[PDB]
């Protein structure tokens, strides 16, 4: 207790610091695609989308240390940027980045999505028809996961990003600035985010649904109860979320506590009324009783992404309605975090989410003229896990 | 503010509907309104190049009340201006493309083309360009049919 509320404080020659700017875990982050079966079915009879998931296909990531390390001695705050960074791992993948799947045509789905005007709309329906784009398409991985110059787009004449991508831009990229407490002055604040860019709420949601809480989940204020309520920022989901304890695990001789997503998180505000400022409408939500889904177009540019949890875990029945070929998994598909409780330490954890794009249909653009209702397309899912190494996991029980 | 229709459905009617009538003034009066080289004033003609300069004239002033409710539009591109946006609605290939997707009529399409090519299209957009070229091709019909009994 006297020797953890020193070595967990975030300040130069503490273990957490050193562990904190430069993470001793390998970090993979593995994909499955969404193959689409029946592009031509769903498109001009408005049929179910056919899925069949391809993967995995793993890149490595958060291998890069913390940048931009600012301590502020006066409000107790260190600030930081983390790069982010991805590197493929043939070794651990199913297939190459060349790899060609039938995906959601992306630019299509948003554009029509964002622009409602009706003579703009025949502006794009042109521009659609001249690119010969269609309501799907065909791309490697490596396109649809980082980024291509889509031909639609391209033709534009008012300004558009051309450049379309699941996680476009990634690479030479950094999340921040954050600014979180070094826990100096008051170890039970140690990691929990301050401000990130400046502020202490988004301005995405509405309400408490805006507020930045908690740490970045990579680490949590020493002394960690069962009846603990764990709060934490993930800008990647764009909102604060939290883990609640479900089972206790030893992690090769480290007693650690396995805290886990509850289902309550992706509830409803008919389940869970906090969750009222988490629905963003009232068509898609039907009247805010759809659940499991995350509308986050306001933090992607009005694109109409959609996050949920890999095959609708802990979804409305109606948001997997339209596809066929999931199969949820409890076990297989929810999100862990294992923390060593004295510490506060996050020794192990598996992130797993979907991304999903709605599609409409539309009057003017003829690609989605014969859509016969609104569908929440997956598009890939996710599982971004850590495990402790076996010489860290020994040098943790010796010298903590 | 508002048409007999929404503002959409009256604009790409009107637009359809004056390429038409600049067709039939050709189709039906056409011994009087011709791009024919040789000048020779037909009887009964001053007449309907009156009219025909009438219609410019009301079509022009038509559509100068529509144009200004197009620039009210409060969901347009951000980073473009309304008459970028209208003149790129209005260039060849896309105004054909629109008026055959609503009226699917392929041979209406081959004439008003025609009817372009020969106004030098084929004060800013195309629908512009057209009506300076009517108010010159009625000019044109008043010199040519001065009287309606020559001379
Ligand atoms: C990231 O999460 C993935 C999804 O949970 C996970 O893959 C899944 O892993 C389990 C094994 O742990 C596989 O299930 C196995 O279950 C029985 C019993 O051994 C076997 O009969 C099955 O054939 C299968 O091997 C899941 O099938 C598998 N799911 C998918 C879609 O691949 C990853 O392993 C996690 N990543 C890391 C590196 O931990
Ligand atoms: C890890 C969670 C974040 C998920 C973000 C996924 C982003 C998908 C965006 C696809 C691009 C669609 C085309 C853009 C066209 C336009 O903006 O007009
Ligand atoms: C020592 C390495 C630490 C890295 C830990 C990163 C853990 C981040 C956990 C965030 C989980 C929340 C996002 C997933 C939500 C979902 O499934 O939709
Ligand atoms: C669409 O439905 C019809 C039957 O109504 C069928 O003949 C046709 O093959 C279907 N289209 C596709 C692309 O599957
Ligand atoms: C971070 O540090 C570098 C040092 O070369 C500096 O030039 C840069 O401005 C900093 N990055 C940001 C985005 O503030
Ligand atoms: C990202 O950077 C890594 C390391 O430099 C590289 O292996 C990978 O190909 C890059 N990704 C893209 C999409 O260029
Ligand atoms: C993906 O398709 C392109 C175009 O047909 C092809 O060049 C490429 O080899 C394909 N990928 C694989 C893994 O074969
Ligand atoms: C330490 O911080 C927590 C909030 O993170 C607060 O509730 C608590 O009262 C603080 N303790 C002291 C001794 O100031
Ligand atoms: C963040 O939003 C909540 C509104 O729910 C508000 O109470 C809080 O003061 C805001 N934070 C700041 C620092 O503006
Ligand atoms: C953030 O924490 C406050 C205080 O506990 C809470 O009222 C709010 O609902 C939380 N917001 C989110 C989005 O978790
Ligand atoms: C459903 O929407 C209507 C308004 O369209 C509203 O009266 C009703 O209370 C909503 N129901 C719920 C439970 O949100």
């Amino acid at each position: 207790q006297k020797t953890i509320k020193k070595q967990v404080v975030l300040e130069e020659g503490t273990i957490a610091f050193k562990n904190w700017v430069k993470t001793g875990t390998e970090v993979y982050r593995q994909f499955w695609i969404f193959d689409v079966q029946n592009p031509q079915e769903v498109m001009m009879n408005s049929s179910n989308i056919q899925v069949k998931q391809r993967g995995p296909y793993t890149y490595r990531v958060r291998f890069l240390a913390k940048e931009n390390v600012t301590q502020d001695a006066e409000d107790n705050t260190v600030s930081f940027l983390q790069p982010n960074g991805a590197i493929f791992e043939p070794s651990l993948s199913v297939g190459t980045e060349a790899d060609n799947f039938t995906v959601l045509n992306l630019a299509v789905a948003a554009a029509s999505h964002i622009y409602q005007n009706q003579f703009v709309q025949m502006i794009l329906n042109s521009l659609i028809n001249k690119s010969k784009s269609s309501m799907f398409q065909v791309r490697t991985l490596r396109e649809l996961l980082w980024g291509y110059r889509d031909p639609f787009l391209s033709l534009v004449p008012y300004p558009v990003t051309t450049t379309v991508g699941l996680f476009y831009p990634y690479n030479n990229t950094a999340d921040g600035v954050y600014k979180v407490f070094n826990g100096k002055d008051n170890i039970s604040k140690v990691a929990i985010i301050d401000t990130y860019k400046g502020k202490r709420n988004l301005s995405y949601w509405e309400s408490h649904c805006d507020m930045i809480n908690g740490t970045d989940a990579a680490s949590f204020p020493p002394f960690v109860e069962k009846s603990q309520v764990l709060q934490f920022f993930s800008s990647d989901i764009c909102r604060s979320i939290y883990a609640v304890f479900e089972s206790d695990v030893n992690l090769k001789g480290i007693p650690v506590y396995r805290f886990v997503l509850p289902s309550k998180a992706f509830a409803s505000p008919v389940e869970n009324p906090d969750n009222y400022c988490f629905c963003t409408e009232k068509i898609i939500s039907k009247n805010c009783t759809s659940y499991g889904v995350l509308d986050i177009s306001k933090c992607k540019e009005g694109r109409p992404v959609y996050i949920s949890l890999p095959h609708f875990l802990y979804a409305s029945p109606d948001v997997s309605e339209p596809i066929d070929g999931l199969n949820p998994n409890e076990e297989e598909h929810r999100t862990y975090l294992d923390i060593e409780p004295i510490t506060g330490f996050t020794l192990q954890f598996a992130k797993r989410l979907q991304v999903n794009l709605l599609v409409k249909p539309s009057e003017k653009i003829q690609v989605l003229k014969n859509l016969k209702r609104n569908y929440i397309v997956p598009i890939l899912w996710l599982n971004e896990t850590g495990t402790i190494g076996d010489e860290k996991a020994n040098m943790f029980r010796s010298q903590v | 503010e508002d048409k007999i229709m929404s503002y959409n459905a009256f604009f790409w009617m009107w637009v359809h509907d004056m390429l038409i009538d600049s067709i039939k003034w050709r189709d039906e009066h056409g011994r009087c309104i011709n791009k024919d080289k040789g000048k020779t004033c037909i009887k009964g003609c001053n007449k309907k190049c009156i009219s025909f300069q009438k219609w410019v004239e009301q079509k022009k002033t038509e559509w100068g009340k529509i144009k200004d409710h197009f620039r009210k539009q409060k969901d347009i591109p951000k980073d473009w201006t309304h008459d970028d946006f209208l003149q790129t609605l209005l260039m060849k290939d896309l105004l054909l493309e629109i008026i055959q997707d609503t009226y699917g009529d392929a041979n209406e399409i081959k004439r008003i083309e025609a009817l372009l090519e020969q106004a030098g299209v084929g004060k800013d957009t195309t629908i512009d360009k057209l009506l300076q070229h009517e108010q010159k091709e009625a000019d044109k019909c008043l010199k040519t049919h001065t009287d309606d009994t020559c001379p």
